[PDB]
């Protein structure tokens, strides 16, 4: 069983995403330009924010021997924990940095208690802090991200023994596309000095970019290997899946947000259950352009109720159908052109719509299953 | 098989042990060579392969034949160059490494002229990539605007560079 | 073609008057005003009922308006790239240039809707420079041919040219 | 006359004849179809299995003088095989590289006995198992039985009666075709040449399989001389028809006229004398119009049509007065035509 | 006596039966890369060594290839053709409905063909050459239906120059919903135009011997 | 008896097929660079599914 | 040390309601002392417009 979470959102002039070069991230569909968020950008958008923050049960980190010093309250080991560190395995790449290491708030504790104790030598020290990274992968975060650590093993003396570092994720997140043609612009900026005497003249124009678009986002879940994540907690799972939901319907990337401040909302979204996932991306194949009269998210919608109706009638068979919700803003976009109607509920309210969610997936509410609360710190 | 740091899959290193074996009594002509290359690690065989060179010219200068038994590593560092500029790690251009055989498969029809400089040269080599190269920043850069084309026009013009 | 050529040389016949009436219309669209609406079809329509490759109602409203605010005499062989290009080579490389460029390349992400002011702002730069002759027919038939690749293509090939005499 | 060649078309997207200097992972073609690799496809027409035709079918098929033309001599491309061993037992994956000849074409001719080549012939039109080029991942992309034989001569000439086949208008050529022939006996030349390269392309035995050195000879062709350059059929480029409307041409002009009489002389909103027509549907235009895809209107009625209509970004499905729906802006737009034009305005500008 | 090695083949004589062709897009390929950054959860605010990465992605308009021998499925089966018939069908529904599952946690491009041709003949054929010029996009339209069309072109010209000789073809053209038809006019290019994969598995099965 | 089965599958910006460096696997036809999707990448999608399981 | 402070202000640009409608002021100067009035030129171009902002 899938959980299927297709929107449709517009954005303010901004930049949410750029590379290197300062420009925000482009990419080519249907033979056109498009305006991209990196799905990277999104998953940490959406899990570092103040709507997931009873489920960040994860940490992603280079400086694991400073969280053990943090850890404690005296001198501590901070040397010898870098050395155990580097006879682990995560050793310095070009003799410089570390390895990323995704592991679980909770079992820092162990890590505490293990490379302290003077009872045992190094190899001893590297092996414990080994076995106890590896078992390490009970979190919210880490149960959808998924994990994959493996050493460079060139400095595996054949004393460390590894396990089963590989979680096997659970969300799928697309890189979010414009449902049509991109046009970036050039925002023009000078700094100006503030002492009215300046007895001086120079230009000195500088180069910001920024661009518009409205973005289809796409996202996935699958329900029987969260559960196989989370080792058999429904509760657990459907609090997660629910805080998910909430949060990514109201997120953004935070980006230059300090000076374009582009907080928008979503104008629709769709939530089906599914055996097999399907993506409404080649609604967009056609770019959508605007006319005399319209929403640009108007018409986007229409264009993905038009594809939406014909894959429903296309891809039909009565082994196994699909049923979905359709959310708009007090009901402000209906899915289509008042015409060819196939969500089998109009919800008007995210909160009533993340119910009816949970409703369908366990039977749950939303005020129930908030009591299954993971790490906060 | 594989393409890592410091090489890039060319495949027929003819040129390698051209310079030991015409460096100690051996630079004459005897008709024509015959190349036998058994390549190994370890314990593990990769590959057996051979190669026929029409080898009637004259003696050849040093440096350039020096230069012309360094293929692999001009290669490397033709493959390792990224598109715009990031250095760090990068693997360069992945699409590059896609032509390098057959543009070496070309060259490698005229061997004997190549070594002994006799008609052949680096820089007439350099030409081969000019085919490949336009039809790879075609795809690179497929933008119609003017900065793509200047982009296009500046990626066009990699050759090797020979070191020692 | 002929039906731009028709068109051009009637855009050119009009006075003071009827240039100042599409002067009046720039930034707006053709159902919003009864006089232009009147002038524009009564200059439009025979062509379009005579020749079948006339230009289309959009691109004919944005050269009428372009034309009215930005009076141009027709010639042959000075499209809009090849003035780009040789105002484009009189400017330090590092600052100026660059925005003429992005301002150049711009058009090649929009329509023929939103395509009057940036156009606008490429007139304007010509006419700074003292440029009294512009081609209107082969600008109309490249608005007309636009979303194809050949014509941009032409478009950046013909800029390139210009700028690397 | 009894046929004496046959022709094999071998063109494909991808394709790859292997040497025997692939050995352990490195799998190469070498530049052109092979006698070992023909004679495995001619096999599998006549749906002989790997064992049975090495006592039988394969010495009577090897006696055969085949040559090869080239024409779009390819692009070798390299692809990165892995066998995962596993998914003896190990999670082990074996790594591997196989090389293609990317947009190749190549011409087969087979000269020998005549009935044989019937029976060959009669066998590729319909083949009892699967046909492909090298690799079983490797489709012909042309017929393989696309020229008929005939009682040619030998080899070089039967590789002349054969046109090169192009695909588009500026469509690059080579000036050179180089060939790739089987050396030829006679007892004036009975030994091999200077020019003679050496193939381990003379099939054997299959199953345990088994190859034995062939002289091998190369000749070449100019285009214009031996082979005359053909030309493509049918339609490549795809656009949509999007007639443009004419009102000038005859059928049009009649078909409005008859469409102004079915309608009796009365626009369809308001009721008046109609003068004019407005299209609805639009693909059916440039002189093939039906009259039940045009409506009756006055000036004002289709002035205020043209008018809904300017950007709204209708391509087929035009504006239909008849409509209930369109009824309340066509008369707002009729009532600010009425308010605001001026009579004096048109009748300066004619 | 299972499906999964006499149509598929052998697990790791026993010729099998399929002929899938590498999938070769319609157009130029357009590679784009990604310079993703491996943040750190800790804010540190101290000793950067940019993080600056790579990762390459594209997006295509695929055509592929498949191709399924009768007769040797069912000498692997040795006589269960209504077995034959049923894993027709199960691969039919497969390889319309699985996607490779390279980089799907990170890109998620799980998509549906926009139109499948079934088609029965004595030589085989591949409508790569359709393609040989790259699909250019045009404002009325997109690039799925400009690559239809061109397959629509050089089906037409193949039967035109490629038929009768006492064996006429037969097609099986399917598009969701029909909203992706093979050319107009011209007898429809093929045989019914039908907008459900089970009538498009009903229709192949029951045109091979009447099958279930 | 010989089916034929041909497919036309627009996909969303993807990476499918790598080499041993990262990029999506390509080939040359017509004169340009087009994607490619390999023969055993497909083959092993469609066996071992749970399509094919069911 | 750190000398970075974050922002406890955000502030969007703003946006018109409308489709912009730009204008062009044709300017000329004035000379104070008569000359010869005989193509004073001048015509400038100073581009303004009025929008109602959010
Ligand atoms: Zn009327």
């Amino acid at each position: 069983m899938l959980i299927e979470i297709h929107m449709i959102q517009n954005h303010s002039p901004a930049n949410l995403n750029r590379d290197d070069l300062g420009a925000p991230k482009t990419c080519y569909f249907g033979g056109v330009l498009r305006s991209r968020i990196s799905s990277q950008c999104i998953k940490r958008s959406i899990r570092t924010s103040n709507d997931f923050k009873a489920l960040l049960g994860g940490v992603r980190t280079r400086r694991l021997a400073d969280l053990i010093q943090q850890e404690a309250g005296e001198t501590e080991c901070w040397k010898k924990a870098q050395e155990i560190l580097n006879k682990c395995g995560f050793k310095n790449k070009d003799d410089n940095t570390k390895m990323l290491v995704f592991m679980s708030k909770d079992k820092i504790k162990d890590l505490a208690r293990i490379v302290l104790d003077n009872s045992l030598g190094l190899t001893e020290a590297a092996q414990q802090v080994a076995n106890v990274i590896a078992q390490a992968t009970l979190a919210p975060d880490i149960a959808l991200c998924g994990r994959m650590l493996e050493p460079n093993d060139k400095d595996k003396d054949k004393k460390v023994k590894w396990s089963n570092t590989t979680v096997e994720a659970a969300l799928q997140v697309a890189h979010a596309i414009s449902t049509h043609i991109a046009r970036p612009e050039i925002d023009y900026f000078v700094a100006a000095d503030d002492v009215p005497g300046e007895d001086a003249g120079a230009g000195h124009i500088g180069e910001s970019m920024f661009a518009s678009a409205c973005f289809y986002k796409y996202f996935s879940i699958d329900w029987e290997q969260l559960v196989k994540n989370l080792k058999g907690d429904t509760n657990l799972a459907a609090h997660t899946v629910g805080a998910f939901l909430l949060a990514a319907a109201k997120t953004n990337p935070s980006g230059k947000q300090n000076s374009f401040a582009a907080h928008n909302y979503p104008d629709g979204i769709l939530v089906e259950f599914k055996n097999s996932p399907i993506s409404y991306a080649n609604a967009f194949v056609r770019p959508v352009s605007v006319v005399k009269e319209s929403d640009l998210v108007e018409q986007s919608i229409g264009q993905l109720s038009n594809y939406v109706n014909d894959i429903r009638l296309g891809y039909y068979d009565e082994q196994s159908p699909v049923i979905g919700f359709w959310f708009s803003p007090n009901n402000r976009y209906p899915l289509g052109y008042k015409h060819s109607k196939l969500a089998s509920r109009n919800i008007g309210n995210l909160n009533e719509l993340v119910g009816a969610v949970l409703d369908y997936i366990g039977g749950f509410k939303w005020e129930e299953v908030q009591k299954s609360k993971a790490y906060i710190g | 098989l594989m393409s890592n740091d410091r090489y890039t899959f060319a495949d027929r290193d003819w040129y390698s042990p051209l310079f030991s074996y015409l460096h100690a009594e051996g630079n004459s002509r005897q008709g024509k060579l015959w190349l036998v290359g058994f390549a190994s690690d370890k314990a593990k065989s990769i590959d057996i392969w051979d190669k026929i060179i029409e080898l009637e010219g004259t003696d050849t200068n040093d440096e350039l034949l020096a230069q012309l038994a360094n293929r692999a590593t001009a290669l490397n560092a033709m493959r390792k160059k990224p598109l715009r500029g990031d250095f760090k790690k990068s693997v360069g251009t992945p699409q590059i490494a896609d032509i390098i055989p057959h543009a070496e498969n070309r060259i490698a029809i005229n061997a004997g002229k190549m070594t002994e400089n006799r008609g052949y040269s680096w820089q007439d080599a350099d030409t081969e990539y000019g085919e490949l190269l336009t039809k790879v920043a075609y795809s690179l850069e497929p933008a119609q605007t003017v900065d793509a084309r200047l982009k296009r026009g500046n990626f066009i013009s990699r050759k090797p560079w020979p070191i020692i | 073609n002929r039906g731009t050529v028709d068109f051009i040389a009637s855009l050119e016949n009009l006075k003071e008057g009827d240039l100042g009436i599409l002067r009046k219309l720039r930034g707006a669209r053709l159902d919003e005003k009864l006089p232009g609406f009147d002038l524009f079809s009564a200059l439009w329509w025979p062509l379009r009922q005579k020749n079948q490759r006339a230009p289309k109602r959009e691109v004919a409203w944005l050269i009428a308006k372009l034309f009215a605010e930005f009076r141009f005499e027709q010639r042959e062989g000075a499209t809009l790239p090849i003035l780009m290009g040789g105002i484009c080579r009189k400017l330090e490389p590092k600052k100026e240039l660059p925005r003429v460029l992005a301002r150049f390349d711009q058009l090649a992400s929009l329509d023929i809707m939103q395509m009057e002011e940036p156009l606008s702002v490429i007139m304007g730069i010509l006419r700074k420079h003292q440029q009294v002759c512009l081609d209107w027919v082969g600008l109309t038939d490249v608005l007309s041919f636009w979303e194809q690749e050949p014509v941009k293509r032409e478009w950046s090939d013909s800029f390139i040219k210009a700028y690397k005499i | 006359a009894p046929p004496n060649t046959l022709f094999l078309r071998l063109e494909g997207a991808l394709q790859s004849w292997g040497s025997n200097e692939a050995k352990f992972a490195l799998r190469r073609t070498a530049d052109a179809p092979t006698k070992s690799g023909v004679l495995g496809l001619l096999c599998a027409a006549m749906g002989i299995g790997r064992a049975e035709a090495a006592d039988s079918w394969l010495p009577k098929l090897a006696n055969l003088r085949m040559g090869v033309r080239i024409d779009r001599p390819g692009i070798r491309w390299w692809d990165f095989h892995t066998v995962g061993a596993g998914q003896k037992t190990r999670a082990e994956t074996l790594l591997s590289r196989r090389e293609y000849l990317a947009d190749a074409s190549f011409l087969v001719a087979l000269q020998g006995e005549p009935e044989l080549v019937a029976k060959l012939s009669a066998a590729l039109a319909k083949p009892v198992w699967a046909i492909y080029l090298g690799r079983k991942s490797c489709p012909p992309s042309r017929p393989v039985c696309e020229h008929p034989p005939g009682f040619y001569n030998t080899l070089e000439e039967a590789l002349s009666a054969v046109p090169l086949q192009k695909r588009w208008h500026n469509e690059p050529l080579p000036q050179i075709l180089p060939c790739v022939m089987d050396w030829i006996p006679g007892y004036d030349g009975e030994h091999a040449p200077d020019d003679a390269e050496i193939h381990y392309d003379l099939p054997v035995s299959f199953q345990p399989p088994r190859h034995l050195p062939r002289f091998v000879i190369r000749r070449e062709l100019v285009v214009g001389e031996d082979v005359q350059v053909s030309r493509e059929t049918g339609t490549s480029v795809w656009r949509p028809k999007g007639t443009r409307a004419d009102y000038n041409n005859s059928e049009y002009k009649k078909v409005r006229a008859e469409r102004l009489v079915m309608d009796h002389a009365a626009c369809m909103v308001c009721k008046a004398p109609a003068t004019t027509v407005q299209h609805v549907n639009y693909r059916r235009a440039g002189g093939k119009e039906i009259p039940e895809d045009l409506r009756a209107l006055c000036r004002l009625c289709h002035d205020a049509c043209t008018m809904l209509e300017y950007g709204s970004g209708m391509t087929t499905n035009r504006i239909d007065p008849c409509d209930p729906i369109w009824r309340e802006r066509i008369l707002a737009k009729r009532k600010e035509i009425v308010e605001f034009r001026s009579r004096g305005q048109r009748f300066r500008k004619m």
